[PDB]
């Protein structure tokens, strides 16, 4: 009789609960498992973040769980409250689809690993476009809250580590006109322009230069995927270029390739001397999990080569590495796959690349 | 006057009669409105326990606000009184114990205070301290518990705009999320030189941290080690890592006690309501429901936070910071001695550093 050791998931659907039940039993197939058996504990999301909090509580470390896998619903719910109830005990979290940068902030989440990169990360993938196509002047525009501040971050550090920005102007989130801001851009003599701002945001950038006509020919638009999304397509200039992370809202193939990298964890885990097990509950229980910090390590230092997501690893945050991104270019109002970022290199495909005008 | 609901949360032996005592002014409140106080015992400190004896307190009554105090260590509380403040917008004055400990980056919505210093303001306390006995050459140590970086840019502002001759050798990072069994922190102490270290973490974490420090020779003679209030926690919980000679800035309950921490909560919250009501003619409904918060939240705002953070009473300025902490409190020196007793050797008052000893002794 084998130790049973529950793995947790709060998911969007009872359908996603059967698909994290299957892959922990087929982890259990594929492993030794005589002296360590897994077993699925999951939920579905709570409608708001103190239910959500309790029911961590009561379903998940009521059953003494490792870790716990969390799904963004695509519904203003977040793993956060996740995140704060399994952190309180140094419980591992595995985010499968939350893409906000905050959640690398070591301070806030202090216990999160996620098998998707942060927003911020498509700096990687700009970067490497901007030696491919030889832009070694470009503008960097990114809306002053968190998520634009960290995309400019990542930036600077791969420039500051061949091209250069020029300029870097924030904005007010939620300005609808901003003909102050892109006039100051349009002054300047480079005419690469990158863009991080959530969809909204994106859609009054596209706007305002529309109308100071800087999305013709000259001119190129580099994005990442909120800004190619939602309201923000529907008024994007033709020829802009942005990104798509592949398999980034599939929530089943996350389940999978998360299930698979937590299952050698624990496994690995189990080779090492003096583990523990965590807090059964959480009445009366305040004490960390004393083998939580160790079980982090394991898990930030993962491999997976054979992910249904591609090749696995996490960074010194706990993000996501080597992640695949379609190249996105509007041509005739419709989003092209011009070529793919395979999670170290760019590939162009045979569709042809359209800039604005041209 | 109509009665508004205030809580009183208790975790741990705790004078009630003592503290049902200081709260006599009750004859003196005559404001618009006056204080329905219902103390409250709790026993634990998880998050379920906070959260479903609030929640429950909340559906039972009709609370205005809460006054909590505790007699642990456990600065998670005031993280998870932060989080239960934003979502159901319920003022919450953390007065005492884990709950006062500093709680950075409280959230937009947060409706939380905390009796005590704010994090700059120890900052600034540990630098005077320093420069009183020309101590002008240090390294700081933290760990990633939130605030450090105010710490450190707070130290850092300081010292770049004054024409004293402060040398900060060494700013070390330790991340304490991980297991440290390959030695890293120690690797990371050892870097160290400096005769004074400033140390921004939390109670527990600055125990090991100390353990560590004392294998690689860093704690006696030679170094000082300095600690805001949230490391020293309860004075009479005296981990035996923590070396004799360590200095803390304190707020645990040494001239301004319990019962009066008690009184002065109430008062607060009481005065607020009175005030907004006098001015707009409603005070916001208590929440009937924590698990409804979804529904009800175009309905509801942290309109009292204005009020909240302004009050004076009996002729004391209780103010609190937009950050969530006390403006003007007034700050004891400690010093960990040979019996391993901490020990009154300064105070901070009218933004002036009046310390006992002008060389120290022997520790
Ligand atoms: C994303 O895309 C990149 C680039 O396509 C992939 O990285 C390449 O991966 C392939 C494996 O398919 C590697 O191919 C191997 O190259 C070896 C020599 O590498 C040196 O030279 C190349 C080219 O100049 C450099 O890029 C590289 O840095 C090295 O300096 C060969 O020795 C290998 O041949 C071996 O296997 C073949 C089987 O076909 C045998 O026939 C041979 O006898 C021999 O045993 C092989 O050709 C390539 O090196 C990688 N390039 C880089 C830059 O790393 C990523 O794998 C891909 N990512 C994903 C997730 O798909
Ligand atoms: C990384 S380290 O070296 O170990 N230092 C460190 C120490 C503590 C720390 O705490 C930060 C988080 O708690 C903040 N957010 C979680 C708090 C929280 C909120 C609500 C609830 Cl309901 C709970 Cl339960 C808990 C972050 C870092
Ligand atoms: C999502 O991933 C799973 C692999 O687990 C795959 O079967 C499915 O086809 C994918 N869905 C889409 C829309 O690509
Ligand atoms: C844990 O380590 C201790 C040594 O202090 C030893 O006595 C005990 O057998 C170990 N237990 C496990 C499960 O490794
Ligand atoms: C706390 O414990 C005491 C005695 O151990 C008990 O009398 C009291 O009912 C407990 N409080 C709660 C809320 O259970
Ligand atoms: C509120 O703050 C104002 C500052 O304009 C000041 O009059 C006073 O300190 C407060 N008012 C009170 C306490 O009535
Ligand atoms: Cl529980
Ligand atoms: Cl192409
Ligand atoms: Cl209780
Ligand atoms: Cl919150
Ligand atoms: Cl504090
Ligand atoms: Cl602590
Ligand atoms: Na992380």
């Amino acid at each position: 009789d084998p130790k049973i050791v529950n793995i947790g998931a709060v998911l969007s659907t009872k359908k996603h609960e059967q698909i994290f039940r299957e892959a922990v039993n087929q982890a259990n197939k594929r492993h030794f498992t005589r002296k360590i058996q897994l077993q699925a504990t999951s939920v579905t999301h709570r409608p708001n973040a103190i239910q959500m909090a309790l029911s961590v509580c009561e379903d998940l470390i009521s059953s003494q769980v490792y870790a716990i896998l969390v799904s963004h619903p695509p519904a203003h719910l977040t793993p956060t409250p996740i995140s704060y109830t399994a952190g309180f005990y140094r419980i591992p979290v595995i985010g499968l689809t939350t893409r906000m940068s905050i959640y690398s902030d070591k301070s806030i989440h202090l216990s999160f690993l996620r098998t998707v990169p942060p927003y911020s990360h498509q700096a990687l993938v700009w970067f490497e476009m901007m030696r491919l196509f030889n832009w070694n002047h470009v503008i960097l525009i990114v809306s002053d809250d968190h998520e634009g501040r960290a995309a400019q971050k990542k930036l600077e550090t791969l420039l500051e580590g061949g091209p250069k920005a020029d300029k870097v102007l924030q904005f007010e989130p939620g300005t609808k006109n901003l003909t102050a801001l892109l006039l100051e851009a349009k002054e300047l003599e480079a005419r690469v322009i990158i863009l991080s701002a959530s969809e909204d945001d994106a859609t009054a950038v596209y706007k305002s230069a529309a109308m100071l006509d800087m999305t013709g020919a000259g001119y190129v638009w580099l994005v990442g995927e909120r800004e190619i999304s939602g309201s923000a397509l529907r008024y994007a200039p033709d020829g802009i270029i942005g990104l798509q992370l592949i398999n980034g809202k599939n929530e089943s193939a996350h389940i999978s390739d998360a299930v698979a990298v937590v299952a050698q964890a624990i496994h690995e885990l189990f080779e090492m001397e003096n583990i523990t097990d965590p807090p059964r509950g959480c009445v009366g229980n305040t004490n960390i999990w004393k083998t939580g910090p160790l079980f982090k390590r394991v898990l930030m230092s993962s491999k997976y080569p054979d992910g249904v997501t591609g090749r696995i690893e996490f960074n010194e945050d706990g993000d996501r590495k080597f992640a695949q991104y379609s190249i996105m270019n509007l041509q005739n109002r419709k989003l092209v796959q011009v070529g793919i970022f395979n999670g170290s290199y760019i590939i162009q495909n045979d569709r042809k690349i359209i800039w604005p005008g041209g | 006057p109509p009665s508004i609901g205030i809580a009183v949360i208790l975790v741990g032996t705790s004078d009630e009669v003592a503290i049902k005592d200081a709260h006599e002014k009750d004859d003196f409140h005559h404001l618009s409105v006056v204080p329905r106080v219902e103390l409250v015992a709790m026993n634990e400190t998880d998050p379920k326990s906070i959260i479903t004896r609030i929640c429950d307190l909340m559906s039972d009554r009709k609370i205005q606000g809460v006054v909590f105090a505790d007699d642990t260590d456990q600065e998670a509380i005031a993280q998870i009184l932060d989080f239960i403040s934003a979502q159901t917008l319920t003022p919450i004055l953390g007065i005492h114990g884990g709950s006062s400990m500093i709680m950075a980056d409280k959230d937009e919505s947060s409706m939380f205070f905390q009796f005590g210093p704010s994090i700059e303001q120890q900052a600034s306390v540990m630098l005077n301290i320093m420069e009183e006995y020309d101590w002008y050459i240090f390294s700081i140590v933290t760990t990633y518990f939130p605030g450090y970086q105010d710490f450190v840019n707070k130290i850092r502002s300081t010292i770049e705009n004054s024409f004293v001759g402060w040398e900060l050798e060494e700013v070390l990072l330790l991340d304490m999320s991980l297991d440290d069994g390959d030695s890293k922190i120690q690797n990371q102490l050892k870097k160290l030189q400096s005769p004074i270290i400033l140390l921004y973490c939390t109670k527990e974490e600055a125990t090991y941290i100390f353990e560590v420090a004392n294998s690689v020779g860093l704690t006696g003679y030679g170094y000082t080690w300095i600690v805001p209030s949230l490391v020293a926690g309860d004075t009479d919980t005296v981990p035996s890592e923590f070396p004799t000679g360590l200095i803390s800035v304190s707020y645990d309950e040494w001239d301004y006690g319990l019962p009066a921490r008690v009184r002065d909560g109430i008062a607060i919250i009481t005065t607020a309501a009175s005030d907004m009501l006098s001015e707009h003619s409603f005070i916001p409904e208590p929440k009937s429901s924590c698990y409804n918060t979804h529904e009800k939240r175009i309905y509801q705002s942290n309109m009292l936070n204005r009020y909240l953070i302004n009050v004076t009473f009996e002729g004391r300025d209780l103010s609190f910071s937009e950050d969530g902490y006390q403006m003007h409190p007034k700050l004891v020196i400690i010093l960990l001695n040979k019996e391993r007793k901490w020990e009154r050797v300064g105070k901070w008052k009218d933004k002036s550093l009046q310390m006992k000893y002008y060389v120290w002794p022997r520790m």
